[PDB]
RNA sequence: GGCCAGCAUCAGUUUUGGUGGCAGGAUAAAUCCAUAGGAAUGUAGCUUGCCUGGUAAGUAUUAUAGCCUGUG
RNA sequence: AGAACUGGCGAUGCGGGAUGAACCGAACGUAGAGUUAAGGUGCCGGAAUACACGCUCAUCAGACACACAAAAGGUGUUAGUUCAUCUAGACAGCCGGACGGUGGCCAUGGAAGUCGGAAUCCGCUAAGGAGUGUGUAACAACUCACCGGCCGAAUGAACUA
RNA sequence: GCAGUCAAGCGUUCAGCGACAUUGCUUUUGAUUCUUCGAUGUCGGCUCUUCCUAUCAUACCGAAGCAGAAUUCGGUAA
RNA sequence: UGCUCCACACAAUAUAGAUGGAUACGAAUAAGGCGUCCUUGUGGCGUCGCUGAACCAUAGCAGGCUAGCAACGGUGCACUUGGCGGAAAGGCCUUGGGUGCUUGCUGGCGAAUUGCAAUGUCAUUUUGCGUGGGGAUAAAUCAUUUGUAUACGACUUAGA
């Protein structure tokens, strides 16, 4: 074909209303919106439903996750918190699988040890079926 | 004078090696060959 | 924790690779390194090439044979290289370096074993883009290492037979990974997801 | 490919000494041969409020 | 100043299409296909409009945009060589010795021979590169034209042709003869 | 550029740029001659001999001609109706497009007219023009008129000239003896061709000058009446 | 450590006869109160013959940003003594507080000039009220609608020493 | 009664965490609410050219987004 | 070099600067616990391949004393200072003009601007210098200082770190 | 070496310092040189190993009135 | 009646140091793994990283004696069928049944006294005496002797 088939290229860039999660500080692990860009390494982010206080942040304390959303540039806290709710950010990110995978992560740190002797038991139950149903195609 | 490692030596005794001298020692093995044969038909 | 922990040498650095090396070596965690060849050290090819040339030059003037051993082989360069880290004319030197294995490819049992990699030794995530970079192994072939083309016939070999390995491999997990899809959604799938599996 | 010989960075303290006594000569006669504004810049956008003030 | 990001265009005319890998490029057009391994590079390419590709590098140095510039040409030249073809005329002079010329062959390497030159014994053989084609000129006497789709591939044969008739430890003021590249065009 | 920059080639000419002062003084002569003259005209030529351009000038002593920089004289007549200097005179300076050209006089319109059309002279190959007719180098020895003239009188083409006929007019010459010969006749122009570059500068070496010139007026503006007149004469 | 804008007054002690001194204003950035002090010490005595035993601080307050969380572009006038003698020098960088943009200053001038602390004269710091007005490229950059880039090459940093996943950077 | 240790609560030295109540800043500044104005890296709408429903530039200071200044 | 004052070494261990009479630290009984100096935190070597801003690709950088070789030179790099041109179209790219008195005066075999010596005067311009360079015996021709036409916007010159 | 001129520059505050160039120095007709004046302390040689280029020659090149031959300088080269 | 291979029978010997499993494509990092579709390509779509904080296994007297239910799976062991592996292969894949366990599910019996912890002994590298079971009965050196050799050492042949 004469079409330019040549790969897209997709990156995730960092930009006005882009949602990035903190993973590091006392606000390590929570959701922030980026309002302005201070420069090449420095941006100013907002996560007030997070409860993350405005501040300037390195962007090497910070990593860009895939969703974005519509933010005015210079967007205050009211109007960055109203277009959080109105872009639903917080649902998307939970329905991700890096939210799933965290969450799972979190929920498996703090396991009884009761709680361990019944996955192992679920765990053994659940391979019986797995390799029951093997040899058996 | 040249020496062994002289460039324009060893391309030259290169080019007479695809010469008739490579030619000359595939007939000598060619000859020795039927010598061979012939040391297992005696 | 692994009793023996494989390293690909592959996209490394010598220096960083050898220290990490040497330090888990003293701790007495065993080592081996495969594909010596393959390995990089920073800078480009001319400096390195000149800096192996001042290394060689260095010999006993009263005897050369007893004077310093220029080892040609990737393997015994990086090999000199951790050696040059590790104090090794004690005894707890000795003990250390015995721990460790330099070879070039991988030659069995080896390639039935998992390799690893040292995060803070990659070449790719350590040297800045652009910067150039020097291979062992073209290194040891101009420093008169003459193995080069024995070795990438075996590795060709050895990469072909892990590659119908792994093709064997992938259907089996894609099997497996169908199975278990399917498994899903039963109680004990359920509670495995509450409980956090 | 035949690479020459490279200079020793060695620090050899005996340098160290001859040049700590070299300096403190040569400061003492520079002590001795002793005896013997660029205003607004420019490229500044509010230079004019300078002038202004003045 | 390492600026944020700096890009250049590139266009692609209708009758030929370019296909780009992760940093493999390649061309492909009426008179012929080209390829080249720009991995060393590190640079980036995005197509807008099917017919304009835009090769972009972000936070790069003097050096990196240098290295875009670069880039664009080669494949500008890449482009221009699929679609109309690169053609040298080569021009050999002698005064009292004539030299001669054929295209012999031998295990497919089809070596250019020069015999006779400057009244020399020797045989100097130049090796034809891929991609290249050499066919003696009509009407022209004395000429040679050598055409090709790689720029590099057509340069490089000229020069080592010109380079293997070198004026050795004699007067270049008195001695004129040797090959010289007359000309340099295009097929169409 | 901290470094690795261009380097200007410095000479030591006689002659130095006349800067914005120039423009400045043409600028107030155009303003003044709008005034000091009853018509103005627009002259649309694109390239001429200084001396064909000193001999139109002297044609009429009792008229000025002001030419430059279009932009500069564009102002000086004004680009819009809020800033014109005359009434209806940022029409006049809207025409205006080629290498303008600007004239003042007093005369007839109709005598003004009539000897722009009638004035005519020759100028050269001017490329981007279509080929007068057909040329072609004799089969020999070249001469400096290419045998325009018979042989007889010519003259053989100088040897110094040699490397700049085979390098840039690119024509396959070789050096003889006394003469430049080329073995086979070689065609430098062909009716109705559109002419390049290269085509132009072998004609200018020949010294073809077979085309034809007259300049090109576009429009007037008479004073008086203050109204402008798209006369189109060629 | 990190800078802070103290507002320090002087009001070299009155003589007979001279009560009610002039009471000389200045805003000094400092990391702390003391050095604040010392610093409009020595300026006071470069710029006339008053010295710190002759005069007292009459209160000394910092001068917290109004607005910490805006980004702004700001001009400095930056006068430094070495190597060579007393130059003007003027750079423009985007920060979101006062503080910040000195404290950034420092850091570049250190990085480039090697000008210490001691021998780096902060004059004036403006905000620049308008766009179009930052001069510098570096900074005008940044001044563009819908700025976008990637951060291509991201690097992960592994607490373990091993890494059995031959980790990628993406992209 | 001889040798070696653990546990509990104590005195001195000492190291690392959790947490509560207070005095100071511009009685922190921020964020946020109200208020009068200003602007563009100009929001909605309107106008000019194109036309594959939007597009390039003029308008329009809050409208089908918001930002800044001062005050309370 | 000749003097005055002030410390250490001698008689002095200990940690550091790899190695030491002068360098830094430092109050020498035998012991336990704790906190530090100077020096360090990739291995040897006990300690972060810690965080943040920049600077350098070196075909024997750098971790080297602050002093001799050292005055400068780099179409190697990063940031600054001072002057210029700019939609009365900035720099650089392509094409045209580069005239007429005139082939200006001395010599000359030849000397037309460009082998040599004094001038280096004036008209028309947007501009043409008794000529910036290549070449002809001689012009011719090519080209430059400037200007003119096409695109368009920042560009050029000297210094400092 | 000494004695002077000029300043690209630095600069008692920009009078003084000062880079690159430059004049006087120590029989113009290849003519002579028949001066060749005190080392208070050794130098010079038989066998034999290595190393440096600041390269005499061999090797590869550029610039020179390099027509050839032949010769000069320069770049790498132990 | 020595030697050599196997089983246990007990010892001596030490462990650069088990106390679940060293879990196997290759290549790039200004790019990639997997699934899917076609026209099988430098094609389209979805999906994933942002660490191994992973996957398997992990319940029973240091892991017993038994009574059942659901499947014809999972797993240790000796045979057995064929195939692959030479870079240091010294290992890997798999048919067939045979014999134990199966905590996948549901009951019964015993744990104690080591007294409130004392690693609380559970692995192999080698060596010898013993039996029980399979296999065959050699060379070198000293001395003499020839020299292709040599100070002596040393080297090279010959002699039931």
């Amino acid at each position: 074909s004469t079409d330019s088939i040549v790969k897209a290229s997709n990156w995730r860039l960092v930009e006005v209303g882009r949602v990035v999660l903190i993973k590091k500080g006392q606000s390590a692990g929570k959701l922030a919106a980026i309002v302005e860009i201070i420069d090449q390494k420095k941006v100013l982010i907002d996560g007030p439903k997070a409860g993350v206080p405005r501040q300037a942040i390195n962007l090497g304390q910070v990593v860009l996750t895939p969703l974005t959303f519509a933010l005015p540039r210079g967007a205050r806290t009211a109007t960055v918190s109203k277009k959080w709710a109105a872009a639903a950010v917080c649902e998307k990110w939970a329905a991700s699988s890096w939210a799933k995978k965290i969450a799972q992560r979190e929920r498996r740190a703090a396991l009884t040890d009761f709680e361990r002797f019944q996955v192992m038991v679920l765990r053994k139950q659940k391979r019986y079926t797995v390799k029951k149903a093997l040899a058996k195609a | 004078a040249k020496s062994l490692r002289a460039s324009s030596h060893l391309n030259a005794k290169s080019v007479k090696r695809r010469g008739v001298f490579q030619k000359a020692v595939d007939a000598r093995e060619q000859r020795i060959s039927d010598k061979l044969k012939e040391d297992l038909l005696k | 924790v692994e009793p023996v922990v494989v390293i690909d040498g592959k996209g490394h650095l010598v220096g960083r690779l050898a220290s990490v090396v040497a330090k888990q070596l003293l701790n007495g965690q065993k080592i081996v390194v495969v594909r010596a060849e393959e390995l990089n050290i920073s800078g480009e090819f001319f400096r390195n090439k000149l800096k192996y040339h001042d290394f060689l030059r260095k010999a006993t003037a009263f005897n050369k044979t007893r004077g310093p051993f220029h080892f040609r082989a990737p393997s015994r360069i990086f090999y000199k290289a951790l050696r040059g880290m590790v104090s090794h004319k004690t005894a707890r030197g000795k003990a250390a370096l015995e721990r460790l294995k330099v070879f070039e490819g991988i030659p069995p049992p080896y390639d039935k074993k998992k390799r690893v990699v040292v995060p803070q030794a990659l070449r790719v995530l350590r040297l800045k883009p652009g910067r150039k970079y020097t291979t062992l192994g073209k290194l040891s072939t101009s420093v008169g290492w003459k193995y080069e083309d024995v070795v990438a016939k075996l590795e060709a070999k050895r990469k072909v037979s892990s590659a119908e390995y792994y093709a064997k491999k992938r259907a089996f997990t894609k099997k497996v990974a169908s199975a278990n899809a399917t498994a899903a959604e039963s109680d004990v799938a359920k509670q495995l997801a509450a409980l956090g599996y | 490919m035949r690479v020459r010989k490279r200079q020793s960075r060695r620090t050899s303290t005996k340098l160290k000494e001859g040049i700590k006594k070299k300096a403190s000569a040569h400061r003492k006669k520079e002590k001795k041969m002793a005896k013997k504004d660029p205003g607004i810049p420019s490229n500044f956008p509010y230079k004019a409020k300078i002038l202004e003030e003045i | 100043m390492k600026y944020i990001q700096t890009e250049q265009q590139i266009e692609v005319p209708e009758g030929v299409t370019v296909s780009i890998k992760s940093r493999i490029v390649k061309v492909v057009g009426p008179r012929g296909t080209l390829t080249k391994n720009l991995k060393h590079i590190d640079v980036t390419f995005t197509k807008v409009n099917n017919q304009l590709i835009k090769v972009a590098v972000h936070n790069g140095g003097r050096k990196h945009v240098a290295a875009l510039r670069t880039v664009k040409s080669l494949v500008d030249n890449m482009i221009t060589g699929v679609t109309k073809g690169y053609k040298y005329k080569m021009r050999y002079v002698y005064a009292h010795f004539p030299i001669n010329v054929n295209i012999v062959e031998k295990d497919g390497a089809k070596f250019i021979e020069v015999r006779n030159f400057l009244g020399d014994k020797k045989i100097r053989n130049v090796p034809v590169r891929d991609g290249v084609t050499i066919e003696f000129s009509t009407n022209v006497k004395d000429e040679i034209v050598l055409s090709g789709n790689s720029v590099e591939d057509v340069s490089q044969n000229a020069a080592d042709l010109q380079q293997i008739c070198r004026v050795r430890n004699k007067d270049i003021r008195k001695f004129l003869d040797g090959i010289y590249v007359s000309h340099k065009g295009f097929i169409t | 550029m901290p470094r690795s920059k261009r380097s200007k080639l410095v000479t030591l000419a006689q002659t130095d740029k006349k800067g914005r002062e120039n423009k400045e003084r043409i600028f107030d002569e155009v303003r003044e001659a709008l005034d000091t003259y009853r018509y103005v005209w627009v002259l649309h030529l694109d390239d001429v001999r200084t001396p064909v351009l000193q001999e139109i000038r002297t044609s009429w002593a009792g008229s000025k001609l002001i030419m430059g920089k279009r932009k500069v004289l564009q102002k000086a007549l004004g680009e819009k109706r809020e800033e014109e200097y005359k009434e209806n005179l940022y029409q006049l300076s809207k025409l205006c497009s080629g290498v303008t050209g600007l004239l003042f006089t007093d005369e007839d319109v109709n005598t003004v007219k009539e000897y722009f059309k009638s004035y005519v002279r020759s100028d050269y190959s001017r490329p981007n023009t279509k080929a007068p007719l057909t040329f072609t180098i004799p089969e020999g020895i070249v001469y400096s008129r290419g045998g325009q003239i018979p042989a007889e009188e010519d003259v053989p083409m100088i040897h110094s000239l040699e490397p700049t006929m085979r390098n840039k007019f690119e024509i396959p010459t070789k050096i003889k003896a006394g003469k430049i010969t080329i073995d086979s006749p070689y065609l430098v122009c062909t009716e109705g061709e559109k002419l390049d570059v290269r085509q132009a500068l072998i004609l200018k070496q020949f010294g073809i000058a077979a085309s034809e010139f007259k300049v090109k007026v576009s429009a007037y503006y008479d004073n008086d009446s203050s109204t402008v007149e798209s006369t189109n004469i060629n | 450590a990190h800078f802070k804008e103290y507002q320090v007054i002087g009001r070299r002690l009155p003589t007979e006869s001279v009560p009610e001194p002039k009471l000389f204003r200045m805003r000094i950035f400092a990391s702390n109160e003391v050095i604040a002090k010392s610093r409009y010490w020595y300026f006071l005595q470069k710029l006339h013959k008053v010295k710190k035993a002759s005069g007292e601080i009459v209160s000394i307050n910092q001068i917290n940003e109004a607005h910490p969380t805006k980004v702004k572009n700001f001009g400095v006038w930056v006068r430094y003594d070495s190597r060579s003698g007393t130059h003007n020098m003027y750079k423009e960088i985007r920060d979101v507080s006062r503080v910040a943009a000195v404290e950034t200053l420092y850091q570049d001038m250190a990085a480039r000039h090697r000008a210490r602390f001691r021998s780096i004269h902060i004059l004036k710091v403006a905000e620049i009220e308008k766009t179009a007005d930052v001069k510098r490229q570096y900074v005008k950059q940044f001044l563009t609608k819908d700025l976008k880039f990637p951060l291509p090459h991201r690097v992960q940093k592994s607490t373990k020493t091993f890494s059995y996943k031959r980790p990628s950077t993406f992209y």
